[PDB]
């Protein structure tokens, strides 16, 4: 719900 | 080193304004800044933040976009694909 949860999820 | 990736300028310039430094960098790195880039302009949609708009900035322009889905990152690693210098 938030850009850092998601941008998070790019990455291992 | 293997593990590194070198950025063509302007993605580094975009880096460096999010307080990176040097030249390479780790792909995780390049991530990191890229998000705190991202995250302290506040490009990211306030209501449905997987979206980032950035027509305008340095950011559309090596996207060729002016907004992208965080949720489809197809066209962010085209751009990092043409941006990243490998080994
Ligand atoms: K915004």
């Amino acid at each position: 719900l938030t850009f850092e949860h998601y941008w998070a999820q790019l990455t291992s | 080193q293997i593990n590194q990736v070198r950025p063509k300028l302007p993605l580094l310039k975009i880096l460096h304004a999010a307080g990176a430094q040097g030249e390479m960098f780790t792909v995780k790195e390049v991530m990191h800044y890229l998000g705190q880039y991202i995250m302290v302009k506040q490009l990211y949609d306030q209501q449905e933040q997987h979206m980032v708009y950035c027509g305008g900035d340095l950011l559309g322009e090596l996207l060729g976009r002016q907004s992208f889905s965080v949720k489809d990152p197809s066209p962010l690693y085209d751009m990092l694909r043409k941006n990243l210098v490998t080994l």
